[PDB]
C-alpha cells in the first residue's frame, strides 16, 4: 500500500479519543513527495511546455495564439504565485486522477493545478491578459469553480463539449422520434447528459392516421432512447446518462413509472434512462381533495385544440378536457399515484419530480414558453419551443432546446475573500464566454437555444461547509437567512453583470422584451421586500461587502429596463458531484451525506472527511440523513427564491421512515416553492 | 422480494450434459504432461465429491427448512441441476478423459485426501446440525452452503478455466463454466437466504453471527491454502490459484452482506479469458401545513 | 434395469408454462357459465395444492430414503416438475383467466374445503412418518405417492380434459395434457420402487400390505366421491368423473403390481377425444465434388 | 364450427383409402354460399360502388379519374366475365382474409376478388383502357400475380408503399448510423422489410477519434436496429422484419452470428433481427485449405487504402490485409466458422448465406458497385452505393440504396396458356409502374436508386405444382431441364421489354453503358449455348410456344446493343409467402414442404392439400424434407443461371442429418453458383 495511503488511513486510528485530521494533510504531502512529482512531466520552461502540448494534439493553438508568450507567461506566473497547496490527500488525488492532463498512454502527468486553471483561465479571457489573470486569481483562491466539463476540457484539442447538460423537446412524430433519438446519440457523444420531453408524444393505445390502438406510447420511445444512451457512451469511458421526463397527467404516467419498477419485464423495463416526472398544481390539489383525477391522451387533445397537452395550463384547461367527448382520457387515483411515485422513489430514487406551477409562477420567460421538464440533475428550468422535424428534403422548423452552462461559487471561499459581486461577475463572464464558443453541429435546436437565449448556470457550492465551518447548523434560521441574503447578493450581480454584458454588445437575448425582466415584475419582492441579514452573526458574517437594499435593487431594475439582459438564465445549482473534491467543498448546496466518507479505488480505502471538520464542529457538519427534510426544504426553498431556475434537491431518507414520510416531505417541498426534486437517497 | 426473479433466472439458464459434445478434448488431453493430467484428474474429483454433497444433503436439507412456497421451489429446481445435470456432466467429463480404472484410482485417493475431506466434512456437519424451528442452525448451514457454492469450488474451477483460457479443453471447460454460472446464482440466492434471517436478530446475536462466519472462513481458507499447495505446487500456479481464492471469498462474504475480508487483488488475465419501504397510505391534512 | 430409461423419458420431457401462450382461451373462458367458471377454478385449486405438498415434500421425502444417485436424481427431477412447473402453471392458468379476487377467494376455499384437507392430511401423513432404514413405511408412502400421481389428481383432471375435447379452453388445456403426461410416469416409476419392497417380503407381510393399500385406496375413494359431488353437482358431471377416478384407481393399482378392484364403465368420450444438432467435423473430401 | 370448415376437415377423412380432395371444392362454395357472399356489400351498380369507396377514403381518386365510367365497367365486365372460382377453400380464405377490402369495422367484404383484381389493373394500366383489360385478364386467368404489397394496397388511399423490400448501406458513422436507424423505421412504417450493410462499420475495439477500443462494433448497432424494428412494426398490425448482412471477414462475425445463439444473453441477443452472412470465394478457399483465415477490423482497413473493406475485392486483396502491419487482423479458423454457421442454422434457420463471388460473377452492374449484401428474404441481389449522411446544416452523399419491385408468374397458369412472353412482358410493364409511381419522401437514397437503377424483380412460383401435375419429379433431370428452358424464355422477354421500354421512353437505367448488358457479355453465354429443351417431354410441354434460340439471341443482343435496357434488375424470386394461396400455386421455386398443410385459425382447424394434388400425382408431389439437397440445389442453380438476382433458396433439412450435411450443402451451393441461401428449415 501507498504510503500516503497509509497516512490517509491513520485518520479513523482515533488518537485520545479524537481522529485525526491532520494526518489527512501529511498524506497530500505523501502524495505529491513520492507520486505526483515524480509522476510529473516537467520542461526547461513553459515555451517547451506549451510547444509540446501544442504539437502533440493536447492543447488548442488558437486561444494560445491570441496572447504573446509573455502574457501567457505572466498568467502562469500569477496562477503559481499563490502556493496552492491541496488541504486533503482527497482533493488532489481527484483533480490529478479526473481532471489534470495527462499523457496518451496515462503514464504521466503533463498538467498540474496550477497549470490546469491558467489554461482554463486564458481561454475564458479570450485574448486579454488581465481578465486571464482575474480569472487565475478567481480559481486559484477557490472562489469559483468551471463545471467539469469546462474546467475538464477548456483549452484542449481532444476535448468534448463544455456544456453538461442538454435538454430536448421531442414532437409527435415518428420523424421527430428519431431525430429526437439521433441527437440524443450525438450529445451522449459529445459527453453531455441529455433529457427528453416526452410529454408531447401520443399515449398508448392512439391512433396513427385513423388506425386506432396503433402507437407504442412513450414507452417504447423510452427504450430507444434508452438503447440509444447505451450505445453512446462516451466511447466506454462514462456510461451513457440520459433522462426521460413525463408529465403527470399524461396517460403513460403509470406505465412511464413502471419502467422503474424492480419487478418490471424486460420489455418494459429501462435501466440507463432516468425519469422524471412533471406534476402541476391541478393535480396536488386533485390529490389534496381526493377527487379522482384523469390522465389525458395528448393525440386526441392536440387534435381538438390544436396544441400539446404540455403546451397550455392544465390549472386552466384540465375541467375543460374532462367535459371535452372529443378528449380521450383514464380514470387514475391522484393520491393512488402520488403513493406510487413515493414507492418508486424509496426502492430506486425515481422519479425526479418537478412542481411546474412553483417552476413557472416565478419564471421569467414565460411569454417565449412555459417550463415543462428539466434536465438530467433536475436543475435546469428553462423555457423551450418544441421543434417541427419534417421529411428528408423539407424544411425543418427548429425549436429552441435548453442547454447551459455550469459554473459553481465556493461559498466559503467567496464569502472569506468578501467578494461576492467579483466573483460571481467574473464567473458571469465566464460562462457567457463558454455559451458563445460552444457550436454544435449535430443539434441544431439546441444550437439555436444556444444562440438566442444565451443561458448560463451559475451555481454554488460549500454552503453546508461554510455554515459548520462558522458555527451554524445547516438547519437554523440563521443558516436560512444566510442563505437568503448571499443568494439575493449572488442575483443581483448576476442580473447587474447580465445587464452590462447586454449594455457592452449592445443586445439582448431573444424576446427579453416580453420578459419579466423588461416589465420590470421580476424586480417586484426585491423592491418591496430587504433581504439584508435579520440575525447579528449573518450580519457579521457578511460585514466588508455592500448588501443590496431597495433602493440598489430599484437602480439595477432601471438599468435592466434602459439596457436589458444578456442572458435569458443565470443561476442554477447542479449537485455538482466530484469537482467538490478539487475544491474542497461540500457538494452543492445540500447538506453533507456523511462526516467522513469511505471510497474504495483500486484495491486500497480512502476516507475523506468533510471540509473543516474538527473536534469543534463535529456537531454542526450533521449528516443529511440526521437532518429534517422539512428544514432542509425550508432551505431549499430560501434559496430558490432568488434562483431563476432549479436547484438539484436531493431527499435524505432514513430506512425506518415510509412512504407517507416523503409524500409529505413532497407536499410541503410544493408548498414551500420548491421547483424540482432531485434524488430520494436512502441510508 | 427476490424469489420469483431467481425462479425466472434458474430456469432459464437449464441445460443438458448432451448438448456439449465432449470427444474433441482428447485433441488438446493428450498434449498435457503427466503433472498437469493428474492435477486436473484430482480437482475434477474434488469437485464432483463436493457437489455430490450439495445435491445429496445441502440444497434438499435447506429446502426441507425453509419456510415458503415458492422459496421451496427455486431451492428443488438448484437441487435438481445438482443431481440430475451437474453430477451427470462431471462423470461425463471423466468418462471421456480416462479409462474406468484410472477414475476408480483417482476417487479412491481424493477420497482419502486429508485436504479435501477436512473441508467436505466441515460443511457436512454443519447441514447434519440444523434443528427443526431453529433458524440460527438453519443460517449457520446457510453460511456453508454459501462458502461453498461461491468460495470451496473454486481453486477447483481454477484449473478447467486456466486451459479453457488458453484454448485447451474447451469443451469441458464450456461444460465447468456452464456449472459454475449456476453456482453462482445458487450461492447468491442462497446468501439472501441467509440474510433474511440475520436481519431478523438482535445486535448482540448479529455480532456472534459474523464472528461465527468469519471464524468458520478462516478454518476454510487455511486448509484451502494447504489444498491448493497440495495440487498446485507440481505445476506452478499457487500463488495465482491463492489470489482467486481470496477473490472469491469475497464474493462469498458479500452474498451473506457482510464486508470484504481481503484486500482487493487482479487475477490471472488467462483464468479471467476463462471466465421497499412500508407502504403507508396518505391520510389527508398531509396536503396542508 | 429401468432408473436410466425414467431419467431419459423425465429430462427430455422437461417443459415450462410459458412456453404455452394463454390468452387464446380468453373468450372460450368468457362464455362459460358461472357454475362451470367456479367448479374449473376449483377444481384446478385442488390440483394445485396437490402438487404443492408432492413437491415440497412426498418426492423430497421418497428420494432422501431411496439408495442410489441415479434413482435419486430421477426423485429430484420429479419433485422439481411438481412445484417448480406443475403447482407454478396453475397461477399462470388463473392469472390469465381470473381476476385477483377470484383468484384470493379460491386459494382461501381449498384452505376450508375439508375434502381437500382430508386428502392432504393422509397423504403428508403418511410422507412424515416414513421411519430412515424402515421399508415398510417407505412402501406405505410410495403407495400413497401412486395414489395422487395415478388416481387422486383425476377428479381434477377430469374438467380440462373434458373441455379440451370440446375444442374449449385448448391452451389450458394443452397445459393439463403436459401435466398429466408427468404423473403417469411418476406414478408407474413410484409403483416400480414401491413393488421392489413388497417382493421382499414374506407372504404374509405381503397380505398385510395389500390390506393396508387396498383399505387405504378405499379411504380415499370414499373422500373423493364426496368432493367430485361437491364440485361436480352444480356443472352436472358428477356420476362421470365417478367412473373416471374408478377407471384411474384400476391404473394406480395396476402401477403397485395389484389386480383392477373396480369394474370397467363407458367413460364419456369427450373425455378420451381430450387425450441443438449433432456437430460433426468437415473433412477435406466435403468441399470437392 | 362452420360448415365450410368441416367440409374442409373432411379432406383428411378417408374414403376407399383415399383422401377426399374434391370435398375441398365443395367447402368453397359453402365459404360463399354460407359467409362472403352474406358478408359481401352489394351495390345497385359499379357507380355507386366506386363512389362510396372513393368517398369513404377507400379508394384514391387519381387513378381512377384517368378513365372515363364506361372504362372501369369494360374493366371490372371483362375481370368478371372469366367467371373465377377458387378450386381450394384456402385460396379463397386466404384472398378475404388478408387482400379483400373491408370496412373500416371489418365486419363487411367491399372487394371481390374480380374487383381487386380491376382496381389493381386500373391503377397498373394509367390511363389505358386496353391495358388495363389485358392488366385483368392476366391476373384473373392468374398468370402474373403482383406481391403482396402491390396486390393488397395498389388502388387504396388507406395503404402502405407498394414496395416492402428495401436495401440500406451504413456507412461508418455515428450520423449515418442514426439516419439508418431513422430510415428502417420510416420504412418499417411503409409496411416493408428493410436490410441493412453492417460491414462498413468498423468492427468492436475500434477507434473513434483516436481513442482506442471505444466502438461498441456492429452488435450495437444491431441492437439500436432490432429496437427501431420492434418499435416501427406497421402500427402494430405486424412484427417489424429488419435483417443484418455482416461480410464474414467481418472481424465482429463471431459476435454477430452469437446474436442468434440461444445460449446468448439479453444485451447481446437480437430477436427481431434477421441475420445474414456474405462470404466471399477467398474465406470458402481458406476453408477448403484449411489455412487459418484472418477477420479483419474495418476501420484500419479504411485508413490504409481509403476503401471499405467490402467495397474491394477481397480475392485479390485479403493476402494485402493481412501482410499489411496498420492493418488489424484476428485469427480464426475458417472451418470452425463453417460449422458454427451450420450449427446456428439447424439451431434457428440463421444466418442467410450470401456467395459473394457467386453473385458477382454474374452481376451485369459491377461498375456501378458489387453486390454487397442481400434483402430480408435474400433474393435481392443488386448494386448499392453508401451515402455519407453528414451533420445537420451540411449537405448529404445520397447514395444507392435498394429496393426492387416484386411479382410473381404463376408458372403452371403461365405455361397451360403457352403466354410465356405476353405474360413476362406485361408483368414488366406494371413492375415498372410501380416502380416510377413509389415516391419514398424518408428514404433519400432508396429513392434515389428506385429514379436511377429502375430495378424490378419479376419471379415465379407454382414450379413444383407445375412439374407434379405434369408427371415430373422435383428432383428429375426433366424438372431442370423444364427450368432452364422456362426461365431462359423469361429472361429473354424480360429483356426484350426492358429494351423495348427503353427504346420507347428513350432512357435506359443510369449507368447503364457501363453495364455487360451495353457491352454484349451478358449475352455471351445465350448467343453460344443452346438452351431448348433436351427431353422430348419437355419439348411437348413448350409445344405452342416459340423457344427463343441462339440467333434470336443474338437479335436481342443487338437490339440491346441499340436501344439500351430500361432495368439495371428484372427477375428475382421471392418466398410469395401468401399469394401462392390465392393463386392455389406451391410457394416460388421450392417444392413443397408439405402435401397437405394444417393449419390453426382462431379455434378452429383446417386442411390445405396443394394445388392439383389427387392420388394420381400423389407421389410426384414429393415433400421438400424427403427430397435430395443436391439435386434441389441443382435446380437452383439451373434456375438462378437465367435470373439477375437471386433466388430465395430455403434449405429442407430433416433432423437426424447434422451440421455436417449442412456443410456440405452449403458448399454444394457455393460450387454450383448458389448465389444466396435463405433459410434451412429443419423437420
Ligand atoms: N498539499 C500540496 N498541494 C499541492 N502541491 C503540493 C502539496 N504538497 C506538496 N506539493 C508540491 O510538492 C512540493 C514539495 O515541497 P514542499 O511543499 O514539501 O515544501 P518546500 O520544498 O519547502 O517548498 P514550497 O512549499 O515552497 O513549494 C511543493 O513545492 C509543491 O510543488
Ligand atoms: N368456388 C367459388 N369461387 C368463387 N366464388 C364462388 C365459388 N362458389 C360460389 N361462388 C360465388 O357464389 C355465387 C354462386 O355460385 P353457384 O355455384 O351457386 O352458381 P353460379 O351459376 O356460378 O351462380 P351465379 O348466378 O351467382 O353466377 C357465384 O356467382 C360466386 O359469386
Ligand atoms: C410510425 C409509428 C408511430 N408511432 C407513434 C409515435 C409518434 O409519436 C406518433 C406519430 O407518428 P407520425 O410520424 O406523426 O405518423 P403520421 O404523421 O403518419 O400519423 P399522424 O398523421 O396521425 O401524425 O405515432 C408508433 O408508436 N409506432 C410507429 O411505428
Ligand atoms: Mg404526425
Ligand atoms: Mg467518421
Ligand atoms: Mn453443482
Ligand atoms: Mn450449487
Ligand atoms: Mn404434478
Ligand atoms: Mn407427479
Amino acid at each position: 500500500v501507498p504510503k500516503w495511503i497509509q497516512l490517509n488511513n491513520e485518520i479513523m486510528i482515533q488518537k485520545d479519543g479524537k481522529f485525526q485530521f491532520d494526518k489527512d494533510k501529511e498524506a497530500v504531502h505523501s502524495y505529491f513527495v513520492d507520486y505526483i512529482n515524480q509522476n510529473t512531466v516537467f520542461f526547461h520552461n513553459l515555451k517547451e511546455k506549451l510547444d509540446y502540448l501544442v504539437e502533440n494534439q493536447y492543447y488548442e493553438e488558437e486561444f494560445l495564439s491570441l496572447y504573446s508568450f509573455e502574457d501567457i507567461k505572466e498568467v502562469f506566473k500569477t496562477a503559481y504565485a499563490k502556493k496552492f497547496r491541496f488541504p486533503s490527500f482527497m482533493s488532489a488525488f481527484k483533480f490529478y486522477n479526473d481532471y489534470a492532463l495527462k499523457t496518451n498512454d496515462k503514464k504521466k502527468i503533463l498538467e498540474r493545478y496550477e497549470d490546469r486553471i491558467s489554461i482554463v483561465a486564458l481561454f475564458f479571457a479570450n485574448g486579454d491578459t488581465e481578465k486571464a489573470k482575474e480569472y487565475v486569481n478567481l480559481m486559484i483562491n477557490q472562489e469559483y469553480q468551471p463545471s467539469t466539463p469546462t474546467f475538464l476540457n477548456a483549452g484542449r484539442k481532444r476535448r468534448g463539449e463544455l456544456v453538461s447538460c442538454f435538454l430536448l423537446e421531442v414532437n409527435d412524430s415518428l420523424n421527430d422520434i428519431s431525430r429526437a433519438i439521433d441527437i440524443s446519440m450525438q450529445l451522449s457523444k459529445l459527453g453531455g447528459g441529455v433529457s427528453l420531453n416526452l410529454s408531447k408524444l401520443r399515449a398508448k393505445g392512439e391512433a396513427i392516421k385513423d388506425v386506432e390502438n396503433a402507437t407504442k406510447g412513450v414507452v417504447g420511445v423510452m427504450k430507444l432512447l434508452d438503447n440509444a444512451f447505451r450505445y453512446a457512451d462516451q466511447m466506454g469511458q462514462r456510461q451513457g446518462s440520459g433522462a426521460a421526463y413525463l408529465n403527470i397527467f399524461h396517460r403513460d404516467i403509470n406505465d412511464f413509472l413502471d419502467t422503474k419498477k424492480i419487478s418490471a419485464d424486460e420489455d418494459v423495463r429501462v435501466k440507463t434512462l432516468s425519469i422524471g416526472v412533471v406534476i402541476p398544481d391541478k393535480f396536488v390539489e386533485l390529490a389534496r381533495e381526493d377527487k379522482a383525477a384523469y390522465v389525458f391522451y395528448p393525440h386526441t387533445i392536440y387534435k381538438e385544440y390544436g396544441q400539446h397537452m404540455d403546451e397550455m395550463d392544465m390549472n386552466e384547461m384540465y375541467d375543460k378536457f374532462v367535459d371535452n367527448p372529443r378528449v380521450k382520457k383514464e380514470k387514475i387515483n391522484p393520491r393512488k399515484l402520488l403513493e406510487k411515485l413515493a414507492m418508486l422513489r424509496s426502492e430506486s430514487g425515481y422519479p425526479y419530480i418537478m412542481f411546474q406551477d412553483n417552476v413557472n409562477k416565478v419564471h421569467a420567460n414565460n411569454h417565449i414558453s412555459k417550463v415543462k421538464f428539466s434536465n438530467l440533475c433536475s436543475e435546469v428550468l428553462q423555457a423551450s419551443q418544441v421543434s417541427s422535424y419534417t421529411d428528408y428534403d423539407e424544411e425543418d422548423e427548429i425549436g429552441l432546446d435548453i442547454s447551459c452552462n455550469l459554473g459553481s461559487l465556493n461559498i466559503l471561499n467567496v464569502m472569506e475573500h468578501k467578494s461576492i459581486e467579483k466573483t460571481v461577475k467574473l464567473a458571469t463572464d465566464s460562462l457567457t464566454h463558454v455559451s458563445e464558443t460552444t457550436d454544435i453541429r449535430n443539434a441544431p435546436a439546441v444550437r439555436r437555444a444556444n444562440k438566442a437565449m444565451k443561458s448560463i448556470g451559475l451555481g454554488a457550492m460549500n454552503l453546508h461547509g461554510y455554515l459548520a465551518q462558522n458555527g451554524i447548523a445547516y438547519e437554523s434560521p440563521e443558516a436560512r437567512d444566510f442563505a437568503n441574503t448571499f443568494f439575493m447578493m449572488v442575483n443581483f450581480y448576476s442580473i447587474q453583470r447580465s445587464a452590462e454584458i447586454a449594455k457592452e454588445k449592445g443586445e439582448t437575448f431573444d424576446q427579453y422584451e416580453g420578459s419579466t425582466y423588461a416589465t420590470g415584475e421580476y424586480f417586484d419582492k426585491y423592491v418591496s421586500t430587504d433581504f439584508s441579514p435579520k440575525y447579528e452573526k449573518i450580519a457579521n458574517l457578511f460585514e466588508g461587502m455592500h448588501i443590496p437594499t431597495t433602493e440598489d435593487w430599484k437602480k439595477l431594475k432601471a438599468f435592466v429596463a434602459e439596457h436589458g439582459m444578456y442572458h435569458s438564465y443565470r443561476l442554477c445549482i447542479a449537485p455538482t458531484g466530484s469537482i467538490s473534491y478539487v475544491q474542497s467543498s461540500t457538494a452543492s448546496v445540500m447538506p453533507i451525506m456523511e462526516r467522513i466518507e469511505e471510497r474504495t479505488y483500486g484495491n486500497s480505502k480512502t476516507y475523506y472527511p468533510m471540509p473543516g471538520l474538527a473536534s469543534n464542529n463535529w456537531f454542526f457538519y450533521k449528516e443529511a440523513y440526521d437532518m429534517d427534510m422539512f428544514k432542509v426544504v425550508d432551505m431549499i426553498a430560501t434559496i430558490q427564491q432568488h434562483i431563476d431556475q432549479g436547484i438539484s434537491f436531493t431527499l435524505f431518507l432514513k430506512d425506518t421512515m415510509t412512504t407517507r414520510d416523503l409524500n409529505r416531505i413532497d407536499l410541503y417541498a410544493h408548498h414551500r416553492g420548491i421547483k424540482t426534486i432531485y434524488y430520494a437517497r436512502t441510508k | 422480494d427476490f424469489t420469483q426473479m431467481f425462479y425466472n433466472q434458474n430456469v432459464k439458464q437449464f441445460w443438458l450434459p448432451e448438448e456439449i459434445a465432449l470427444n474433441g478434448d482428447l485433441l488438446t488431453w493428450k498434449y498435457l504432461g503427466k503433472n498437469e493430467q493428474d492435477t486436473y484428474m484430482k480437482v475434477l474429483a474434488g469437485l464432483t465429491l463436493l457437489d455430490t454433497e450439495q445435491g445429496n444433503t445441502g440444497m434438499p436439507i435447506v429446502a426441507e427448512h425453509v419456510d415458503g412456497h415458492q422459496r421451496k421451489a427455486v431451492l428443488n429446481f438448484m437441487a435438481m441441476m445438482e443431481n440430475a445435470v451437474h453430477a451427470k456432466s462431471y462423470s461425463n467429463i471423466f468418462m471421456t478423459l480416462a479409462p474406468t480404472e484410472t477414475i476408480n484410482e483417482v476417487f479412491e485417493w481424493v477420497k482419502q485426501n486429508k485436504y479435501l475431506q477436512k473441508k467436505a466434512q466441515m460443511i457436512v456437519g454443519l447441514y447434519k446440525a440444523i434443528q427443526k424451528d431453529d433458524e440460527i442452525s438453519l443460517f449457520k448451514a446457510m453460511v456453508a452452503s454459501v462458502y461453498l457454492e461461491s468460495f470451496l469450488f473454486y481453486s477447483g474451477f481454477y484449473y478447467p478455466l486456466y486451459f479453457y483460457g488458453q484454448g485447451k479443453l474447451m469443451q469441458s471447460g464450456e461444460i465447468i463454466n456452464l456449472i459454475l454460472r449456476d453456482e453462482a446464482i445458487h450461492g447468491v440466492y442462497v446468501g439472501l437466504l441467509a440474510q433474511e434471517i440475520y436481519n431478523k436478530q438482535t445486535e448482540e446475536k448479529k455480532a456472534e453471527l459474523r464472528e461465527f462466519a468469519i471464524d468458520l472462513l478462516n478454518q476454510l481458507y487455511e486448509n484451502e491454502l494447504e489444498y491448493t499447495e497440495d495440487l498446485y505446487d507440481q505445476v506452478g500456479l499457487s500463488h495465482d490459484v491463492k489470489k482467486f481464492i481470496r477473490y472469491n471469498a469475497n464474493k462469498a462474504l458479500m452474498n451473506l452482506g457482510f464486508d470484504p475480508y481481503f484486500e482487493e487483488e487482479d487475477i490471472n488475465p488467462i483464468v479471467l479469458n476463462g471466465l421497499k419501504a412500508t407502504v403507508e397510505p396518505l391520510k389527508d391534512d398531509d396536503f396542508y401545513f
